[PDB]
């Protein structure tokens, strides 16, 4: 079971890894614990398929609180996918970075939040914003020590008019606390 | 059984082999391996995690995985060496003060029981200035030739220049591969 | 044919408004 | 402003969670459950849960209760709207709600939900974008979510432009048990299934009474409709400004524009009921159905409910238009008709027998409702003018549409 997963993770096919990432899914989904697996998931985290990367990014944030230490090996990971040429990886990437729980791990995501604030895809400044709102509710200082208050508030006079609109609620709910 | 289908694979070429990217900070490891990789030196932000490449020379697809030398991801370098087959330790020449910290930790690396049948795969990385020692030197002063039972070659390859990877990787090639 | 009125062809606009 | 949004299950096993902030722990998943119990025994309970400091809103979904728990004092309605949106969307991709599809795309399922909201505020809610990015069986986002027409995607082709339009129309009467109706609403509904080629600008035309008195021609018969709600690809500027319907036409089945307005005219269909109960020994049931509409128009598919006796059993049924069975499950008789032209009178006799024994406690007197659906019928009278498809390419669009009267809350209260 958890060793014959692990062992499947751990190979060098992409159908065993894929069918490891759905039965890890199907496992935490139905109540399983599965945040013991994480560390031999976070070398089986650079991926080419979209699919694999999008269930790596969900178990590395339901599994960053849980294991705080086990998630430092993954900020060159999301540093290197926030340069993703598709947008949803980006705005995946950017998602994930925000959802993650980790107060050393929101320190090192700071370049890349500045660097997808600028980003000309709607989605892409979309993302940007929501990751900066949660950066900034998880650490306020952190957040205007970033200078994000500046970038959000420019957000609401740029086209991308959801975009503009997903600005200004990320500078609303900061006004908010 | 029958390994037909075996024999007309490897008729063509069937071995891959693998590789690791292991070394001190700033040593030239991810040089080194985008060298391997693409052939170009480009600079990259520091090594937080591993980077994660593959390489494919002579029929042989030697992965390539890059390891940090930071201090958060000095100890990390274990969990890299699951499933790994091969290791290249990249020194820093023109660091004295690092050409310690980096013989002890290829020390300790090789002071492990899982990491045994890896041969030794030191390169001299920063072969570009005249501070940096020769290919005699800097294995003396880190002990490669005390390395019993491990096959450990000292390759002087510059980042910015490039030469001395191919005969790098002939060198892992012939030590991993023992076919015509 | 179809249950609940049979579909009929409907104008572009108000000819008589002009 | 929901913390997390979760699908539950009827033995309040969660189906699928999804946290949207981590401000909210996820084991207060467990609580919700005996929380609502507790509620539906005392009768306290409410779709908004409140466990502590954090409110665990829940919606009744058709298999699991959408628990969308919330810590701050978020937006209520823009969390129901949320979860509107969400039950949509599944099912639009699933056409069954229930746990067999709850735990069968669950690989899909966490995808459209990261990417439906983030951090509590939801970004896509598009069915046809969310599928266009996001498949069961990954690219780009659409430009169509970031281009400001995110309700008609550019570059559709189809061989021919045909549009299906359906007036809807819901005859709902609230009458007392003394004889006079109450609330007599008429909901129009103006739903049309475009499947054309491009993104045609839809100017939609009727004979609108605010229309006619501002055009001047407001002396032939107009349909005013207290209540006008346009659709989302409806542009809200020109009704304003002059009435004008002009908005991209969705690709398949919208609802462009629903008329809410009161009704003072007699009902379609009329029902009168007798209640010749004796004391524990037999029941009379003196139905009486009178249709009030056109003799033109025949209300197909004519149901009229009679509440029967709880107890009530060995019924005989003496009518002379229309079966009636008598269904144990439904507590009533249901006096079935499947053509009901207008003009007929139908009467009914209902017979059946009472226990000797009388009831622990009483049943109530539920209203009696009728299932009249009369299609190619305009009650309310208003007539669609014309049909703005314009397209930049050009061609010649053959708009179609039906008017479909049925009966609404025609509910008649019992004796
Ligand atoms: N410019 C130059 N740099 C060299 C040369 N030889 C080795 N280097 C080193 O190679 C490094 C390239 O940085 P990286 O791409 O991050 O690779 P790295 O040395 O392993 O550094 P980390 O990834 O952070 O561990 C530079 O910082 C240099 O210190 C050389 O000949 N020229
Ligand atoms: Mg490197």
């Amino acid at each position: 079971e958890i060793f014959e997963l692990k062992a499947e993770l751990n190979s060098d096919k992409k159908e065993k890894k894929k069918e490891a990432v759905k039965k890890v899914i199907a496992s935490m989904t139905v109540g399983k614990d599965v945040s013991a697996l994480f560390p031999d998931v976070v070398n089986c985290m650079q991926t080419d398929n979209l699919e694999l990367k999008k269930l790596v990014y969900l178990y590395l944030m339901n599994y960053a609180k849980s294991q705080p230490d086990m998630a430092i090996m993954a900020v060159n990971t999301f540093v290197k996918d926030c340069e993703d040429p598709n947008p949803l990886i980006r705005a995946l990437a950017v998602r994930t970075m925000g959802c993650i729980r980790v107060d050393k791990i929101t320190e090192y995501l700071c370049e890349p939040l500045r660097k997808c604030l600028k980003d000309e895809d709607p989605y892409v400044r979309k993302t940007a914003a929501v990751c900066v709102a949660k950066l900034h509710d998880i650490n306020a200082q952190l957040v205007e020590d970033q200078g994000f208050l500046d970038t959000l508030k420019d957000l609401i006079s740029d086209s991308n008019p959801m975009v503009v609109a997903n600005a200004v609620a990320a500078l609303s709910e900061i006004a908010e606390s | 059984g029958n390994i037909f289908a075996n024999l007309f694979k490897g008729l063509f070429g069937k071995k891959e082999m693998r590789i690791l990217m292991v070394g001190l900070d700033a040593a030239g490891k991810t040089t080194i391996l985008y060298k391997l990789k693409l052939g170009e030196i480009v600079t990259t932000i520091p090594t937080i995690g591993f980077n994660v490449e593959t390489v494919e020379y002579k029929n042989i697809s030697f992965t390539v995985w890059d390891v940090g030398g930071q201090d958060k991801i000095r100890p990390l370098w274990r969990h890299y060496f699951q499933n790994t087959q091969g290791l290249i330790f990249v020194v820093d020449s023109n660091d004295r003060e690092r050409v310690n910290e980096a013989r002890e930790e290829l020390m300790r690396m090789l002071a492990e029981d899982e990491l045994r049948d890896a041969v030794l795969l030191v390169f001299a990385n920063k072969q570009d200035l005249p501070n940096a020692m020769n290919a005699a030197e800097i294995t003396d002063k880190l002990g490669l030739h005390s390395l019993r039972h491990r096959n450990w070659y000292i390759q002087a390859t510059c980042a910015t220049s490039g030469d001395g990877l191919y005969e790098g990787l002939d060198w892992l090639s012939n030590q991993l591969r023992n076919q015509k | 044919d179809r249950k609940g009125g049979s579909y009929s062809q409907a104008a572009g606009s108000d000819s008589a408004q002009s | 402003s929901a913390s997390a949004v979760y699908v539950l299950d009827l033995k309040g096993k969660v189906l699928i969670c999804r946290n949207y902030r981590g401000d909210v722990d996820m084991s207060e998943v467990e609580h919700f459950m005996p929380i609502l119990m507790e509620k539906e025994e005392e009768g306290m309970l409410s779709p908004i849960l409140a466990h502590g400091g954090v409110r665990f809103m829940w919606i009744k979904h058709n298999n699991l209760y959408l628990v969308a728990t919330s810590k701050k004092n978020a937006c209520v309605s823009l969390v129901f709207s949320f979860l509107y949106k969400v039950v949509q969307v599944f099912s639009e991709y699933f056409k069954e709600l229930e746990e067999e599809s709850i735990r069968d795309n669950f690989v899909i399922i966490y995808e459209l939900l990261d990417e439906l909201m983030d951090f509590g505020y939801p970004q896509t809610t598009d069915s046809k974008i969310l599928q266009e990015y996001i498949t069961q069986e990954a690219p780009r986002p659409p430009a169509t979510v970031t281009n400001a027409v995110s309700w008609r995607s550019e570059g559709i082709k189809y061989r021919k432009n045909e549009v299906f339009l359906d007036v809807i129309e819901a005859v709902n009467l609230l009458v007392s048990a003394n004889g006079n109706v109450l609330r007599s609403e008429i909901v129009g509904s103006i739903k049309m299934r475009v499947f054309l080629s491009g993104m045609p600008e839809l100017r939609l035309g009727l004979n609108d009474k605010v229309l006619f008195d501002n055009t001047g021609r407001g002396k032939s018969k107009s349909v005013e409709l207290e209540d006008v709600k346009f659709h989302q690809c409806v542009r809200l500027s020109r009704f304003e400004n002059d009435r004008t319907i002009s908005f991209i036409p969705p690709d398949g089945e919208f609802e462009l524009m629903s008329y809410r307005l009161n009704t003072h005219v007699k009902p379609l269909i009329w029902i009168e009921s007798v209640i010749e109960k004796h004391s524990h020994s037999r029941i009379e049931y003196m139905v009486k159905a009178k249709s009030q509409f056109k003799r033109r128009s025949t209300a197909n598919n004519v149901e009229i409910h009679i509440p029967v006796p709880n107890d009530a059993d060995s019924p005989k049924f003496k009518t002379t238009v229309g079966s009636v069975k008598w269904v144990p499950e439904n507590s009533e008789i249901v006096w079935s008709v499947k053509s009901f032209p207008g003009g007929k009178e139908y009467l009914m006799r209902a017979h059946f027998g009472l226990p000797s024994v009388e009831a622990e406690d009483k049943e109530g007197k539920p209203p009696i409702s009728v299932k009249f659906e009369i299609p190619y019928f305009t009650t309310s009278g208003i007539q669609v003018r014309y049909l703005k498809i314009i397209e930049k390419s050009g061609y010649q669009a053959l708009p179609w549409v039906r008017y479909i009267t049925q009966n609404g809350d025609y509910q008649l209260r019992t004796q």
